[PDB]
């Protein structure tokens, strides 16, 4: 932060001479001097250059063309406007947040002006930074307390060993001096929630529209386990979603509760929809409680909003129909449903306080924002017993937290505040919609097959596309209107290979081959499997990383139409088995795999397996107690009929749980076992595309085994 | 209800005991500066600074709270405000608004009660005036003299029932409810003298 | 009665003993508590690891070079010079003076060191502390069962003078020393009488002079001075 801008040139000498005198004075205090051209030149030095903090221009030249466009971006940006004798303000400059510093063109006084710019810049630093981060930067330059934790104390112990000096010179002196414990008085403690830590929680909840938000220092997986230890006593009933995360599986194995699983909608491509509106009715909640033995009235409900693919629900209908006093929204993928008007009434934090209910959200911090790892937030909207919920937070968080992550967790809430931060959310949406239009433009004009985006036929608007009932792009049979939404920044590329009715085609390329092709250039696919490709277009993906994705997609069509070899295209796959992948081309591998999907029938064995629910004998908590004693055995794949499993089957593809730990596969859940036996055959002929199921272990013959309980 | 209310002066002594309590509370609020009302902070980290009343020292459901400087609430004076125990723990833990009656009569009207920095209860009115609440501690000579006159009336009415109960024309099931009604009045008058 | 060849001494863990007690376990006339010395070391940047009655503790790990070791001795020699010459509190402890400039006005370093030493002998600290840790309170239920009652909302707080026969919910961690007193789920009966006396003694010795308040993780400070602990409902 040391860029000073000097716009325009009056042509006279009594105004340009102080500019040259100030040019030699600002460089003595480490400041970069730039000279833009016209008015459009200065506007490009703010959005593309965020390290600017000084704009010098004539007040009697552009008093209305500069004080309006700059205020729409950065309001607290200092403006070093130089006024004259006959200078005045304007009536249209009253409702604009600006910082104008008036000066003169006095000769010889350039030294006093340089001291005022440095002091004004320091005021901008001490304003946009939160008090928790301000105390961390000041403690390094002044706080020098001896005999404290950790033992390195800013890297002193690393300077006494040759191997330790290599680890200290990598980061920096300010990095090691920022990792301190709770042994500081002027910074407070995280567990005590006082001092700088008290005002830090009020600054995040106010910007994100919440009552009180915490800062979990153990990732999002830990924040999901703290919620379950509150609204689920030893012997209650919860309403957990079927499409749950691995962290939510261990939550059901630690609390003696009876969870109820829902049946979300799904299609043939593997993209799971959402929970229908009929499951939130009062006649549906009490329906599964009376059927399942040992189950009381549900007091907690876990709703995955949004899902892993990015599909927002309708919180305006859930907060009124669903009669649950503790409704949870797993918002671990949309931490921006506030800084845009096209997201009002779509999340739990949008609106007001529901009478008699509370909203819990575990928004991820180190996923689609800008902070260090092991960071999360817990949004609470209601008047409940927060003291009981806080008891579960200290049981998982150590007494000496890492302030380097806490300083970055709150920074993510400060980088989005104001118009300067809102441009990153709207900018990511504009870059996402532009990328969606480039696919349809390069599809019809091209000569042959091309990728397709899972989007409606009309994408001219800039909002969330609803999933209506008279459309064919979503492919969800019997879907509720005004319930399922679409995330614009979650572009889902549909590779050719299937029709629009749900059947199979003749010419197509699976998404598994394209997934490994993008890794050669440096692009990691988020989700892949059947015929879908998921990507993340957050604030971290600028215009460079967004346009480079389209160039790699056009190279796949060129290498496939010209019929190239595998060695001269995929060097990583060739090193796995050079003998088998010798005389094989890109067209021979793409056609052989496509015939195996039609032969083994993948869409039918997948839509019917994940639809039905296996018979749950005991609670997931009882399955963990049997493993602690040592009564876990394993059988063959064709012998697990009628046995209680102990692990969660997470087959790739897709990416959702199949059998929960503590369920039995009988005669009703026959297609469930058929989906596991189909993947064992299709992923054994060609190397590289082996079967990946978090639960099925590979042996030496090809048959997979699962862990069950002893009879 | 008549035989267990105004027969042997069951309710007749209830409306007379209130005049003694009203006179007793008038002398206790004058010397309320000796024993104040310190509110303790309950354990646990909460958003709003929750408060908690005294534990075993107070166990009544409809306890009374005194005050030092009187205020003009609802265009009338008051010397003691009673709060419900089942409603005091909810407002001090979840916030919101509290409802309490005045002078032990009327409906539970809304008051402008807040928390004090010295761990007390400040009652605000229409003029933004402070008033620290207090509780009566654990007997004046004037109150004891008037209380023994009312307590002696209960023994005179009980002595009449313990002499004419041998009437053969009176059914036996009625004697089981008359004795239970006389002990309820006697058990209440023995509480204020503690 | 200590077992031979069972307890060893850590050389890097230097435990400084301040003059104030005898070799038999009694007290003395001239004595300086370790809490006063701990506040003087913080002025130069030396953070005391453990302090309380008449003992100290410092951490000499691999990160403590010869500079930090020699700087600790210089701060200890300066405390003897400022105490023998009888200096003022304002001209020695500027951090303690800012807490209460009115009370710590005409007070010197010798007046504060002698007034606190007489309170330890009067309240008898070594005897009430040694007898409150040997006798373990009666454990009624397991610590896991005590947390189950808090989840439902059956917790209350009682006074320190009115708690004989109640099950506590928190862990009493009085400073000094640094070990737990009553585990969450124990009851103080007639057998653990000196255990309750240790909590009532710290409420009187840490309430007359500012800066030396009673620090117990479980006893909240009020405006009247009586500390209250969280117990379970009957
Ligand atoms: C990715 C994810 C997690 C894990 O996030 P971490 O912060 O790394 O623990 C937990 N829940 C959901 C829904 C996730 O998508």
């Amino acid at each position: 932060m040391n860029v000073i801008a000097i716009l325009n040139h009056m042509g006279v000498y009594f105004k340009e001479e102080p500019i040259r005198e100030l040019h030699r004075a600002l460089e003595r205090l480490n400041f970069q001097i730039v000279y833009p051209n016209d008015r459009d030149d200065l506007l490009k030095l703010i959005e593309n250059n965020a390290r600017l903090c000084g704009v010098i221009f004539d007040w009697d030249k552009y008093n209305l063309e500069l004080c309006e466009e700059i205020s729409k971006m950065n309001e607290n940006l200092p403006l070093y406007a130089f006024a004259n004798t006959y200078s005045t303000l304007d009536v249209s400059l009253n409702d604009l947040r600006l910082q104008i510093s008036f000066f003169e063109y006095a000769l010889g006084a350039a030294e006093d002006i340089a001291n005022k710019i440095k002091q004004t810049t320091d005021e901008y630093i001490n304003t946009i930074l939160p008090p928790l981060t301000k105390a961390l930067f000041k403690y390094v330059r002044e706080g020098k307390y001896t005999f404290c934790t950790p033992g390195h104390m800013g890297g002193t112990a690393f300077q006494k060993s040759p191997v330790g000096s290599l680890f200290y010179d990598f980061f920096g002196p300010n990095t090691m001096k920022s990792d301190i414990s709770i042994s500081v008085s002027e910074l407070g403690s995280l567990l005590d929630h006082s001092g700088p830590h008290k005002e830090a929680e009020q600054y995040i909840a106010r910007v994100f529209n919440a009552d009180r938000s915490y800062m979990v220092t153990n990732g999002t997986s830990t924040a999901n386990k703290i919620v379950g230890m509150y609204s689920a006593p030893a012997g209650s009933t919860i309403l957990i979603d079927r499409n749950c995360h691995k962290s939510l599986t261990h939550l059901m194995m630690m609390s003696d509760v009876t969870p109820i699983y829902f049946r979300p909608t799904r299609n043939a491509y593997g993209i799971l929809g959402g929970i229908p509106q009929s499951e939130f009715q009062h006649a549906t909640i009490a329906k599964r409680v009376k059927e399942t033995p040992n189950a009381t009235w549900p007091v907690h409900a876990v709703i995955t909003n949004s899902t892993y693919d990015g599909l927002l629900y309708n919180t305006d209908f859930i907060k009124k129909t669903l009669d649950v006093k503790s409704i949870h929204f797993d918002s671990a993928w949309v931490p921006y449903t506030n800084f845009s008007p096209i997201y009002e009434g779509k999340c739990g934090m949008s609106g007001g306080r529901v009478e008699g209910k509370v909203i819990y959200e575990t928004q991820s911090t180190h996923k689609l924002l800008a902070a260090f790892s092991q960071a999360s937030m817990i949004h609470v909207k209601g008047d409940v017993n927060e003291e009981t919920f806080n008891e579960a937070y200290m049981m998982h968080t150590t007494t000496s937290p890492h302030y380097g992550i806490v300083a970055s967790t709150e920074t993510a809430a400060a980088m989005m505040k104001g118009n300067a931060g809102k441009r990153l959310i709207n900018g990511s949406i504009e870059r996402a919609i532009k990328f969606r239009k480039e696919i349809k433009r390069l599809r019809t004009e091209s000569d042959g097959w091309f990728f397709d985006v899972w989007q409606p036929d009309h994408i001219d608007t800039t909002e969330c596309w609803p999933l209506r009932s008279d459309s064919t792009w979503h492919g969800f049979k019997n879907i509720d209107n005004e319930h399922m939404y679409l995330d614009p920044i979650k572009v889902t590329l549909l590779t050719p290979g299937m029709e629009k009715d749900g059947t199979m085609s003749d010419f197509g390329i699976p998404a598994s081959i394209v997934a490994k092709y993008l890794d050669e250039h440096g692009i990691v696919v988020e989700k892949t499997g059947p015929y879908n490709l998921l990507f993340l277009f957050s604030i971290g993906i600028d215009k460079t990383k967004a346009l480079s994705l389209l160039r790699a997609l056009t190279d796949f069509k060129r290498a496939f139409d010209l019929n190239l070899r595998v060695k001269n295209m995929l060097p990583s796959l060739y090193r796995e088995d050079p003998e088998f992948y010798e005389n094989m081309r890109i067209q021979e591998l793409a056609q052989n795999i496509h015939k195996l999907i039609v032969h083994h029938n993948l869409p039918d064995l997948m839509y019917r397996a994940f639809e039905v629910l296996p018979t749950m004998v005991m609670t997931p908590y009882a399955a963990f107690q049997k493993e602690l004693h040592g009564m876990t055995e394993e059988v063959y794949l064709d012998e697990m009929v009628g046995r209680i499993n102990a692990n969660m089957i997470l087959p790739y593809p897709p990416g959702v749980p199949l059998v929960m730990p503590g369920e039995m596969i009988t005669e009703e859940s026959r297609p469930v076992l058929e989906f596991l036996q189909m993947l064992c055959e299709i992923g054994a002929h060609y190397p590289g595309f082996e079967t990946d199921i978090h639960g099925a272990y590979r042996q030496a013959d090809g048959r997979y085994t699962v862990k069950v309980l002893k009879e | 209800v008549l035989m267990t209310g105004h027969a042997w002066q069951q309710q007749g002594m209830l409306t007379r005991l209130g005049a003694i309590v009203q006179r007793h509370l008038q002398l206790q609020q004058q010397q309320s500066d000796k024993t104040a009302l310190t509110v303790i902070r309950l354990g646990g980290i909460f958003s709003r600074r929750q408060q908690y009343q005294l534990p075993v020292n107070v166990t009544a459901s409809t306890l009374t709270l005194l005050l030092q400087k009187p205020l003009k609430l609802h265009d009338m004076e008051v010397v003691h405000i009673s709060f419900e125990r089942s409603a005091l723990e909810q407002w001090l833990s979840k916030g919101g608004e509290i409802r309490g009656k005045l002078n032990g009569i009327g409906f539970a009207q809304k008051l402008n009660l807040e928390v004090d920095s010295a761990q007390h209860l400040v009652v605000r009115d229409v003029s933004l005036q402070g008033s620290t609440l207090a509780l009566p501690g654990s007997l004046p000579g004037e109150i004891k003299q008037q209380l023994e006159e009312l307590e002696s009336d209960w023994r005179k009415q009980h002595a009449l029932f313990s002499e004419q109960q041998k009437c053969l024309f009176i059914p036996g099931d009625w004697l089981g409810r008359i004795e239970a009604s006389l002990q309820d009045v006697g058990a209440q008058i023995r509480q204020a003298q503690q």
